[PDB]
RNA sequence: UUCCCC
RNA sequence: GGGAAUGGGAUUUUAAAAUCCC
RNA sequence: UUCCCC
RNA sequence: GGGAAUGGGAUUUUAAAAUCCC
């Protein structure tokens, strides 16, 4: 009964994760040990023609970067768990993360370690421009 | 590719979900997926009113991280911890009728005795979070867990079930150990169950002491040890070892009865830990005493000892000046230390097992009464925390009763115990059926060294020479206390002193 | 409808039986009756070698003949016998391959703690006469009875178990009782299975001895008791209690765990007779202490009513010489009459309720630690045979301790045990936490009367102006002897003395 | 499953006679008490033109006698317990017996009662002209 | 329909 | 596999059925 | 086998 | 009268069956 959502190869760092009071430091734990990023996310087939924001409805993904769905860049969402925020609720969640080319292999990192700015909706460092 | 069922989708609704909405690859519907990835297809809403529950079945703790301690504990790590093991089973319960495919546990059990019984709760994966609450669910069909169908209506809810978990825990363990390892027998419905009660991370200290940290607070985000750990939450940092694992075959309750006859009741929880931590004592300690591995001193183990060094010198001095027997057995002592040098009297040394040295200072003695009683005829023998089946009528027997429980004492297996001092040393159940050629030793007190010397002592079980006069000396009157004192210490430890029936205090009157 | 299924066929084949052959009119071929008769039908010869299994599930044994005793007695005679109440339990096997439609007796357990397993033997009807002889059967389809499984290939032949089964009540019950009585939860299955091993008759006297003959013997047509029982096979006229007729709900497990907690292990035989007879017990003794209802002699009660009001009348008198106090308070006694009228102190008596004493001088007490701790702050108490959670600091107390089994001394429920010296007695289980403000009570004797007078008594424990000299005479020789007898009875039959932790035997020196 | 061979007015007689040492006597003492003999017996149907032996291979009742099926009018057969016969075999059974009209009441009663004569093969004082 | 026993 | 049980009363009509109350 | 609704 | 559901995992053999554990 029921229908699997996951890999086997994601066994061990989910049920890490899930177990940790601070989730976002055990996965970079887990990673700095020469752990293996969350794979099986949601990757989508898009034309790279979009602006390029970090987070939009639909899948806006410059050519120097990929779009994916939201829920599976999400640590707290794939993991199962509380999110951090105050609200208890997903900035990821329901919309489409574009990110780059480079840092594609890890999108669950790369949506812990970096920020949105607020002026153009880019990620800091990678597409940004205020200063 | 293969498949886990780990957080596996266990609602009955057909469809997969919206690419911006799944968590993987696996979950988004086939109406998106294509050549291997997913389109978004600009017509189609996104559901946000789905309820659906996410299995909680098949976590592995294999993780390999550098600060991060490991649950999973090898049991040559288990038996230096053995006064943290504590027992621990769960029975669950079916989802139903909104989901089919997990169980959820409803009756928590542990070799302390407690069984908590919680209401149905699972996590339920929504459009905006992932929400911990109360499902539907059903008790398993069979006969075994009709017992089961009254607990569904008398749970209550987790964060009052886990405040109870580590409140029993800090109370059984505050005096024990630093920590706890849980003693299971699958390991799977355990974990699942863990998941509701038990955090992890790198290894803290507690916030009011330098202890190790074994609590959590998500209401204060803090650490505490077992002393300081009123209103916390959750259990930081345990250990838990499978004893299946260790070569098992069949259910708990088979590998359980051929050892022992005491514990029984399967299908209820803490029954079930208490057997699990019968069957994992039985497996490390009832083979033989480990004198490599020692153990901490935790409480009055030092003056326990000093106490039964001092009532054996005493009562053996005494026996042999006022009897004058010709030899005495030391029967299960290997070592040929005397416990009065002076004393004229040839002494013996058995052991009950043959040690390491091979050669003849002492002699092999698997001592029985249908088989050794005419052996040591003349004489007297000293039972000196040897156990036998019946003891013959010429003994001084010191025999620790394994019905006083303690902080030194745990219970054991097949109604033994499994006495902690400096080395775990697992003793059969007490019998008085043993002592029937015997007869109890009262407490008293001998002095022959020389009486060369603050309330004067009025008590005539004092055999020495100032009591044959007004007042006892001050030096006697406060080495009487003394010895009273260490004679009450090991005797509530649970020291039990029997002597042959033929021994009078009076003969030791006559020696001044 | 008009059939049973006692002596029911379970055979597999389709037809009947011949006139000439079937035992019943139920049993003959449907080809044969004509107009309610049987007519002799030459076309169909006589079968000469079929096997037909017979049902032994049914019986009812509500006969009412003149000169023999009936099976099944009343709840008063069984509170009578209830020094011969052994519970007995049986589970079975289904015939499955040449026959279905009935069950065999496979292991069968009694209170006593003993498993016998059987061999799968039924009674097959031949053209000749009935066999008795092995048949095929099958485990039931259970979970709960998959213990059961090994124990098809682990079976003896009954010859060897009812050997056994009169071996084991024999010596169970010669010292004990005349008789023995089953303690069955569901009789049918139980009666189904004493036809294996049980027979009947008028009542016979021992062919060794004037006692009521338990056992007869098949190979020479004898009987015998209890004593005499050896190489006897069959129980001749036991009796036997049904529980579940008490009016209960539910299994058996369901109401034991209601009133007690140190048994469990369902679907043994041994265990659930071990919860059938706690059952029985807790139901027909577990109110009240009942003094219209005696129990005869069978040891050394007369010895031990003598010693232990002898060692009481000892003690208090030592007691209250030994630091004169001017009041005493003595609970629990069932009648106002001082243990020491001569005593120059002040008695004053409480109990919960007395034994219909007409002197009401006895004040209202129910006492508990934790309530009446400020009750009795000064003099001396006396708590003899009174079972309190904890004793104060000042007591004198006799207390039973219920892990000592013996004639007297029955198992009870959930931990206590059923004194039976010459009323019945219920007591809770032992506990040594009560004993927390208390020590073990030395063996000492005093005695104040003039003597005048084989070697002469040389001990420091007879407190007597006679041993305040060199020598003792002849009189308190032999009745220290008598007391140091009357002492270790008492202590022997299970009694535990404590007394407060000041006593000691100095002060009675000075009261010469 | 199975097929029920006994009527419930039976059921009390056939469950002392099974548990007793002695079914021959504890059938009498049962019939002394008060109790009702062994119902359910199988009957025979003829025309009573028969020879009158006791125990016959055919019915052969005589005009004062009824026939009855063996294995129905020995107690031990209906008991299903040990015949005292030498070698435990059944008289009775693979015969048809025969019951005087006045005794038909408790056929069992009367094969356990009466015996046969062997030089005449009929029953004793019930016919015999031999003595 | 419901319960007990295996 | 074995077995047991399915409460009490009133009224009406032609032992049975129906209705009503508990 | 079990439960919910009428 | 209407309707729903009958848990999880491992191993072996030829998707299915069997065995074992919970
Ligand atoms: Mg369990
Ligand atoms: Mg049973
Ligand atoms: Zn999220
Ligand atoms: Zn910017
Ligand atoms: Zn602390
Ligand atoms: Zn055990
Ligand atoms: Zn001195
Ligand atoms: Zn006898
Ligand atoms: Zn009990
Ligand atoms: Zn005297
Ligand atoms: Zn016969
Ligand atoms: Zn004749």
């Amino acid at each position: 009964a029921g229908n699997a959502t996951e890999v086997p190869a994601n066994s061990t760092v989910l049920s890490f994760c899930a177990f940790a009071v601070d989730a976002a430091k055990a996965y970079k734990d887990y990673l700095a040990s020469g752990g293996q990023p969350i794979t099986n996310c949601v990757k989508m087939l898009c034309t790279h023609t979009g602006t390029g924001q970090a987070i939009t409805v639909t899948p806006e993904a410059n050519m120097d970067q990929e779009s994916f769905g939201g829920a599976s860049c999400c640590l707290y969402c794939r993991c199962h768990i509380d999110h951090p925020n105050p609200k208890g609720f997903c900035d990821l969640k329901g919309k489409y993360v574009q990110i780059p080319t480079t840092c594609a292999n890890d999108p669950v990192g790369f949506t812990l370690k970096n920020t949105v700015c607020t002026v153009c909706g880019m990620w800091k460092g990678y597409g940004c421009s205020c200063d | 590719e293969n498949v886990t069922g780990l957080f596996k989708d266990c609602s009955k609704v057909i469809t997969g979900l919206h690419p911006t909405q799944a968590p993987t690859h696996l979950s988004v519907d086939t109406k998106f997926k294509t050549e291997g990835l997913c389109v978004d297809i600009p017509g189609i809403p996104k559901d946000m009113t789905y309820r659906r529950l996410i299995s909680m079945m098949g976590f592995k703790m294999n993780y390999q991280v550098n600060g991060y301690p490991n649950m999973f504990i090898t049991r040559e790590e288990a038996i230096r911890h053995v006064r943290a093991w504590i027992g621990f089973d769960v029975e669950g319960c079916h989802a139903t009728r909104e989901a089919v495919g997990t169980n959820l546990p409803l009756q928590l059990g542990f070799s302390t005795g407690v069984n908590l019984v919680a209401v149905p709760t699972g996590y339920v994966d929504t459009p905006n979070n992932t929400d911990f609450s109360r499902v539907s669910a059903k008790p398993p069909p069979g006969d075994q867990f009709k017992h089961l169908i009254p607990l569904m209506y008398k749970g209550l809810p987790w964060n009052v079930v886990r405040i109870k978990i580590v409140q029993m825990l800090s109370d059984t363990l505050k005096n024990l150990s630093d920590r706890v390892v849980f003693v299971l027998w699958a390991h799977g419905f355990a974990l699942t169950s863990m998941k509701y009660f038990v955090k992890i991370g790198p290894e803290r200290t507690c916030c009011l002491c330098d202890r190790r940290a074994t609590c959590f607070s998500t209401a204060s985000d803090t650490y505490a040890c077992w002393h300081h750990s009123i209103g916390f939450d959750y259990v930081y940092n345990p250990f838990m070892i499978d004893v299946q694992q260790w070569g098992f075959t069949g259910n708990l309750q088979s590998n359980h009865d051929l050892y022992c006859q005491v514990h029984g009741n399967a299908h209820v929880a803490s029954c079930d830990a208490i057997m699990t931590r019968c069957l994992a004592v039985h497996e490390c300690f009832v083979k033989r005493v480990d004198w490599t591995i020692e153990y901490p001193i935790i409480g009055d183990e030092l003056k326990i000892n000093a106490a039964c060094r001092k009532v054996q010198h005493m009562v053996v001095k005494a026996a042999l000046l006022a009897d004058k027997f010709p030899v005495l057995h030391d029967i299960g002592n290997p070592k040929a230390i005397k416990c009065v040098p002076q004393a004229d009297v040839e002494w013996k040394f058995y052991d009950a097992q043959p040690c390491s040295d091979k050669a003849y200072k002492i002699e092999e003695l698997f001592y029985s009464y249908a088989t050794h009683s005419d052996k040591f005829t003349d004489g007297v023998c000293l039972f000196w925390n040897c156990n036998v089946d019946r003891y013959p009528a010429n003994s001084i027997v010191c025999r620790f009763d394994t019905r006083v429980l303690s902080n030194l004492n745990l219970p054991g297996c097949d109604g033994g115990s499994l006495y902690v001092n400096k080395h775990a040393f697992h003793t059969p159940a007490f019998d008085k059926s043993a002592f029937v050629n015997l007869k109890q030793l009262p407490f008293f007190y001998y002095s022959d060294s020389p009486c060369e010397s603050y309330v004067p002592l009025k008590s005539a079980t004092c055999i020495t020479r100032c009591n044959l006069g007004g007042a006892v000396c001050r030096h006697h009157a406060n080495e009487y206390r003394l010895y009273l004192d260490a004679y009450n210490m090991m005797i509530s430890a649970g020291f039990s002193l029997w002597v042959y029936k033929q021994f009078d205090t009076y003969n030791l009157w006559n020696t001044f």
